[PDB]
C-alpha cells in the first residue's frame, strides 16, 4: 500500500500527466512567456522525468495551491 | 496398470534426475556422473 | 544495514520492512554461509540472481534457538503459531542466522 | 488458574545452551503487474 | 531380524590381504547405500567406504584412498572388504555399515550396524 | 573439520537438563550434522538426524539444535540408562567424520 518516496508572468511550465499500463509518467517544460492573458502560439515538446507504479481507477484529480 | 504385476512396497523403478541439465533425443545414458549438479565443493560424499 | 542494526524488535512486534528500487544479491546470499539456514522451495538458488519480483516484504524478529527449530513448515508447536504466524502457502525465502 | 498475563518473556544468558539465541528474517516474495523493483545485477563486459 | 555375523578374531602379517565379511538377513537388501567403518581401541571411529550396491561402484576414503577395495555381492548379499599393503598400525577392529542414503528423501545417516569383523 | 564438543566430559548425577553441544570449525549446514550413541563395549546406535530432524522410532528426551558454527544436542530430562557415550558426525560434504567422544558418567 505505499512504495518508494522519490527525492529530487515570466515562466510558463507545462506538465503532460498520463497513467499508461499501470506505469505513471511525469513531463515537464518550462519556457519563458510575456502574454499573460492566454496561451501563447509557441511549440512545447513535453519529455519524460520518472515512472512509477500506482495503478489504479483514477477518476479525479485536485490540484493544490498554497 | 500395473497393479497387477507389481506394487507389492515396489521400489525396483528407479528414475534419473538432476545428473544432466538437459539431453539429446533417443540416447540411453547410464552414467554416474557421481556428484555434478551445481556446487563449489566437488567428487565425494556431498549433503 | 538492516541487519547490521543494533537492536531488533520483539518477536510479537514484528517490523514490516517494504524492498522495493534496490538490488538484492540473493546468489550471494546462497553462496554466503554465515546464513545458517538458507532452505529453498521455490526457486533455484543459482537462476535467484536473475529471477525478479515487483513487490516484497520483508519480516525481522529474533527468537529462541529450539524456537528457530519449531518454525518450520508442516509442524504444530506453541511459539509457530501463537504470537508470530507464517502461513503454509507464501513464496518466501527464510533465512536465519 | 485466572489471567496468566500473555506476554512472557524469553530468558537469554550465555550459559543457556538450548535456549541460545538464533536470529531468523522472513522475506516475502510476489508479483503484481509493476516494474521489478527487486532486481539482480549484471557486470559490465568490455565493449 | 539384521544381523552381520563376526568372525573368529585375525592376525595377519603386514602386506597381506584381509576379507570382511557383511551378512543381511530381513528386510529389503540391495536398496540401502552400504557404506564401511572400524574404530580403533580407546580412538574414535573411523569411516572408510561407501558401497552402491545396484551400480557396484564405490570411492574410498582419503586417508585410506588407494588402499582399500569395496564390492557388494548382491547374489550373497554380503558386503565384502579388501585391504592391501597392510603394516603395523592397521591393525584394530573393524565393523561394518549400512543406513539408507535415497535422493532428495533426506536421512543419508542411519545406523544398521552389526558387531564387528 | 574438527567437532568440538562441550566438554570432554561432563560428570554430573543424573537429572540435569544437559546441552551435549557440538561446534564444527567451518559451517556444515543445519540440517546436516548427527549424533550416535555407543552402549558399553558395543557398536554406536543413532538418536539424532539431520541436525533438528527428530530422528523416527525414539523418544523426546533425546533433541538436537543448533546452526551455523555452533550445534546443540539436547537432552531435557537424564534418565539412569542415559548414561553412555556420544559422538557427533559431520553430514555435510566431505568424509563422515567423528568427534574425539563425549562419555557421560554419574
Ligand atoms: C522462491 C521462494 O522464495 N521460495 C520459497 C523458499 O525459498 C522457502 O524456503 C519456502 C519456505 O517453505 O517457501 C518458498
Ligand atoms: C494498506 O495496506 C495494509 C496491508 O495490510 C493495511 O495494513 C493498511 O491498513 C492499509 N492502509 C490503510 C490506511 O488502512
Amino acid at each position: 500500500n505505499c512504495t518508494f518516496e522519490y527525492v529530487s508572468f515570466k515562466n510558463l511550465r507545462e506538465f503532460v500527466f498520463k497513467n499508461i499500463d499501470g506505469y505513471f509518467k511525469i513531463y515537464s517544460k518550462h519556457t519563458p512567456i510575456n502574454l499573460v492573458r492566454d496561451l501563447p502560439q509557441g511549440f512545447s515538446a513535453l519529455e519524460p522525468l520518472v515512472d512509477l507504479p500506482i495503478g489504479i481507477n483514477i477518476t479525479r484529480f485536485q490540484t493544490l495551491l498554497a | 496398470n500395473s497393479n497387477n504385476l507389481d506394487s507389492k512396497g515396489n521400489y525396483n523403478y528407479l528414475y534419473r534426475l538432476f545428473r544432466k541439465s538437459n539431453l539429446k533425443p533417443f540416447e540411453r545414458d547410464i552414467s554416474t556422473e557421481i556428484y555434478q549438479a551445481g556446487s563449489t565443493p566437488c567428487n565425494g560424499v556431498e549433503g | 544495514e538492516v541487519f547490521n542494526a543494533t537492536r531488533f524488535a520483539s518477536v510479537y512486534a514484528w517490523n514490516r520492512k517494504r524492498i522495493s528500487n534496490c538490488v538484492a544479491d540473493y546468489s550471494v546470499l546462497y553462496n554466503s554461509a554465515s546464513f545458517s539456514t538458507f532452505k529453498c522451495y521455490g526457486v533455484s538458488p543459482t537462476k535467484l540472481n536473475d529471477l525478479c519480483f515487483t513487490n516484497v516484504y520483508a519480516d525481522s524478529f529474533v527468537i529462541r534457538g529450539d524456537e528457530v527449530r519449531q518454525i518450520a513448515p508442516g509442524q504444530t508447536g506453541k511459539i509457530a503459531d501463537y504470537n508470530y504466524k507464517l502461513p503454509d502457502d507464501f513464496t518466501g525465502c527464510v533465512i536465519a542466522w | 488458574f485466572n489471567c496468566y498475563f500473555p506476554l512472557q518473556s524469553y530468558g537469554f544468558q550465555p550459559t543457556n545452551v538450548g535456549y541460545q539465541p538464533y536470529r531468523v528474517v522472513v522475506l516475502s516474495f510476489e508479483l503484481l503487474h509493476a516494474p521489478a523493483t527487486v532486481c539482480g545485477p549484471k557486470k559490465s563486459t568490455n565493449l | 531380524q539384521v544381523q552381520l555375523v563376526q568372525s573368529g578374531a585375525e592376525v595377519k602379517k603386514p602386506g597381506s590381504s584381509v576379507k570382511v565379511s557383511c551378512k543381511a538377513s530381513g528386510g529389503t537388501f540391495s536398496s540401502y547405500a552400504i557404506s564401511w567403518v572400524r574404530q580403533a581401541p580407546g580412538q574414535g571411529l573411523e569411516w572408510m567406504g561407501r558401497i552402491i550396491s545396484m551400480f557396484g561402484i564405490a570411492n574410498n576414503a582419503q586417508k585410506f584412498q588407494g588402499r582399500l577395495t569395496i564390492t557388494a555381492d548382491t547374489s550373497t548379499s554380503t558386503a565384502y572388504m579388501e585391504l592391501s599393503s597392510l603394516r603395523s598400525e592397521d591393525t584394530a577392529v573393524y565393523y561394518c555399515a549400512r543406513g539408507p542414503y535415497y535422493y532428495d528423501s533426506g536421512g543419508y545417516y542411519l545406523d544398521y550396524w552389526g558387531q564387528g569383523t | 573439520i574438527v567437532l568440538t564438543q562441550s566438554p570432554g566430559t561432563l560428570s554430573l548425577s543424573p537429572g540435569e537438563r544437559a546441552t551435549l553441544s557440538c561446534r564444527a570449525s567451518q559451517s556444515v549446514g543445519s540440517g546436516y550434522l548427527a549424533w550416535y550413541q555407543q552402549r558399553p563395549g558395543q557398536a554406536p546406535r543413532l538418536l539424532i538426524y539431520g541436525a533438528s530432524s527428530r530422528a523416527t522410532g525414539i523418544p523426546d528426551r533425546f533433541s538436537g539444535s543448533g546452526s551455523g558454527t555452533d550445534f546443540t544436542l539436547t537432552i531435557s530430562r537424564l534418565e539412569p540408562e542415559d548414561f553412555a557415550v556420544y559422538y557427533c558426525q559431520q553430514y555435510a560434504g566431505s568424509p563422515r567424520t567423528f568427534g574425539q567422544g563425549t562419555r557421560l558418567e554419574i
